[PDB]
Order: structure tokens, then C-alpha cells, then sequence
């Protein structure tokens, strides 16, 4: 049950948030957000 | 009021979530659809549901009070005799991440279309039990091929402001989040405190959304899709239905203000994204946008969609 998934969980994501977190590292070449933005609101 | 379009633009977004699903399920299906709202608090989407045209939805949520204020509002709904159709409705007061929804059910037989997780999911992940006991009672009783979809803090986000903080805090004057460490963040039970002037200040745990479709995979869901906020509304508003229903919904907030009226935010650069578009070659005005302060708050959220495999 628990005894077996979360420490297979623990190796899957170890590069979690850190250099090797390919995901994260994309993520925080983003841009910073500019909120939406809609013409001819009328 | 302060944050009146912060909750529109929300709502909306829900909608256009809720309204994708509800396409795909009744291309699937032409039939009944049922729906579990999981976690449906006072009842903020009753009247979406209702607009979907759904045959029975079942409202489930740790909060007995609000549950039943959810009963509440659907028995005003049907009880105004007119001739819109209303969805037969069910509702149990439950701890989704320690109790078994299939066991509370009138009928122990009980499938559903879709479940809906609107603001949910992270709760539960508290710790692997929870929150594999939620996943559970959100799909496993899925018809096949029907969704899990719902919407939940992008942890990316979340650890992209917090480490770029100089302190454990960060926000503005609409929310706050409040790490105790950084750093370290486990699977499971990374908690931080989110206040949203308006809405919450209730503490959250961290959902890493990669762990979120491992455990998923256990009750034979893939992934549809997962979005930022600005990226879904981004794809969506490229529907003109979608777009006159942003402005029904009055889930933007009209740039300029009127002389006699005023803008939301009292704050002094709240607004230059939209000052700044206009100085562009024209503009046809009026503009809808949202104040700097409330997308912050809000950009932080994903959307995201499981399908039930055959
Ligand atoms: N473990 C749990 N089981 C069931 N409901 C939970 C829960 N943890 C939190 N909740 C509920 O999640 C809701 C967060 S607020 C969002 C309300 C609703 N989903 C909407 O969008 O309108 C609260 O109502 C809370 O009671």
C-alpha cells in the first residue's frame, strides 16, 4: 500500500524543483505573466 | 468587490472548463449524464451544471454546512416552477480523503460521466492516503472514456515565487502565501498558509503535478491536458462564444473608468499593462483587462483534464 508507493515516488521525483527538474528549469524561462488583455469591451 | 472580477473571471473559467467536458462526454455518450462535484462547497457551480443540462449530479464535501446550503440553493433552484429542466441531485457530507464515496452513494452501482475538482485536489495531499483516496473517489467509479477535471495551484508557480522571496512570504494586497521552509518540499504534506482577501485563509499542501498522473495511472486515467491560467483562457477566448460569455460574465474589468466611475484598484501601477497597450496604434476602446494585483493572485492556478481509459 503506502509502504511501497512513496518511496517509489521519492526516487522518481528526487530532481523535484531543483537544476536537474527539466519541467521546472522550462518553466522558469517564462516570461512574466501580463494579465488578458480584450479589445472593444463595449 | 475589491476583488468582484478576480471572482467572475473564475467562475468563467470554470464554465468554459465545465462546458469543453460536457461537449466531449455527450458526443461520447447521447445519453444521461451524471456528474460528481467533489468538493462542491456552498454550490458556486449548481447553476453551470444546470446550464449543461446534466440528469443527476451528486454534491459531496468535508463541510456539513456548506453541503447542505449547497441542498439549499438546488431546492430554490427547482422550487421556482418555470420550464427549465433541473438535474435530480444528491448530497453527502464526506472527508474525500479518508472516506469511501462508493459507500455513501444511494446506489451502490453508481457511475459517473465526470467528476468536477474545482479548488480541491490539494487539500488532499496531505499525505499519500489522502490523497490516493481522493484520486480514488474521483475516478474510479468514471465511466470509461468519461473525466476528471478540475483546477489546483501550479506548484511550479508556487516554488518559482517562493525561492525568488527574500523572506518564506509572498503576495500582495489581495492574497498571501506562507511557506515554513524552503528548499525542502515533500511529495507529500508541503504545506504553506494561502489567504486570499475575499475568499480563503486556509492552509494547502503542494501539488507536484508530475506525482499528481503517476497516482492518477492507478485508477487507469490519462492525462487530456494540463494549463496555466493564461494559456487556458488563452485558447478558449479564441471562441467567440466563449468571448461574449467573458463579458456576460462581466469577468473583465472595463480600461478606462468612466469619469464617473472608478477603477478597482486604488493601487498606482495596477493598470499599466493596459495604459501601455492603448499607446499603441489604436485601440479600439474600451478595454477589458484585469488589475496587475488580481492576476497575481490568480495566475497561479492550473487547469487540468483526465479521460477515463477504455
Ligand atoms: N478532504 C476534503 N473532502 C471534501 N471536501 C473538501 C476537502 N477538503 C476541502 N474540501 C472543500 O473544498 C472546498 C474548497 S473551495 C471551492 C468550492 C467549490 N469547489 C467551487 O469552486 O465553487 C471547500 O468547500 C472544502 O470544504
Amino acid at each position: 500500500d503506502t509502504a511501497e508507493a512513496v518511496p517509489k515516488f521519492e526516487e522518481m521525483f528526487a530532481s523535484r524543483f531543483t537544476e536537474n527538474d527539466k519541467e521546472y528549469q522550462e518553466y522558469l524561462k517564462r516570461p512574466p505573466e501580463s494579465p488578458p488583455i480584450v479589445e472593444e469591451w463595449n | 468587490s475589491r476583488i468582484f472580477y478576480l471572482r467572475n473571471f473564475n467562475n468563467w473559467m470554470k464554465s468554459v472548463l465545465i462546458g469543453e467536458f460536457l461537449e466531449k462526454v455527450r458526443q461520447k455518450k447521447k445519453r444521461d449524464i451524471t456528474v460528481l462535484d467533489l468538493g462542491c462547497g456552498k454550490g458556486g457551480d449548481l447553476l453551470k451544471w444546470k446550464k449543461g443540462r446534466i440528469n443527476k449530479l451528486v454534491c459531496t464535501d468535508i463541510a456539513d454546512v456548506s453541503v447542505k446550503q449547497c441542498q439549499q440553493r438546488y431546492e430554490d433552484m427547482k422550487n421556482r416552477r418555470d420550464s427549465e429542466y433541473i438535474f435530480s441531485a444528491e448530497f453527502i457530507t464526506a472527508d474525500s480523503s479518508k472516506e469511501l464515496l462508493i459507500d455513501k452513494f444511494r446506489d451502490p452501482q453508481m457511475c459517473f460521466d465526470i467528476c468536477s475538482c474545482q479548488f480541491v485536489c490539494h487539500y488532499s495531499f496531505e499525505s499519500y492516503e489522502q490523497a490516493d483516496m481522493m484520486l480514488r473517489n474521483a475516478c474510479e467509479r468514471l465511466s470509461p472514456g468519461g473525466y476528471f477535471i478540475g483546477t489546483t495551484p501550479n506548484s511550479f508557480e508556487l516554488i518559482r515565487r517562493l525561492e525568488a522571496s527574500e523572506t518564506e512570504s509572498f503576495g500582495n494586497e489581495i492574497y498571501t502565501v506562507k511557506f515554513q521552509k524552503k528548499g525542502d518540499y515533500p511529495l507529500f504534506g508541503c504545506k504553506y498558509d494561502f489567504n486570499l482577501e475575499g475568499v480563503v485563509d486556509v492552509p494547502e499542501f503542494l501539488v507536484y503535478f508530475p506525482l499528481l498522473n503517476e497516482m492518477a495511472k492507478k485508477y487507469n486515467m490519462k492525462l487530456v491536458y494540463k494549463k496555466t491560467f493564461l494559456e487556458f483562457y488563452e485558447e478558449k477566448i479564441k471562441n467567440n462564444e466563449n468571448k461574449m460569455l467573458l463579458k456576460r460574465m462581466q469577468a473583465l474589468e472595463p480600461y478606462p473608468a468612466n469619469e464617473s466611475s472608478k477603477l478597482v484598484s486604488e493601487k498606482v501601477d495596477d493598470y499599466e499593462h493596459a495604459a501601455k497597450y492603448m499607446k499603441n496604434s489604436q485601440v479600439r476602446l474600451p478595454l477589458g483587462t484585469l488589475s496587475k494585483s488580481e492576476w497575481e493572485a490568480t495566475s497561479i492556478y492550473l487547469v487540468f483534464a483526465f479521460e477515463k481509459q477504455q
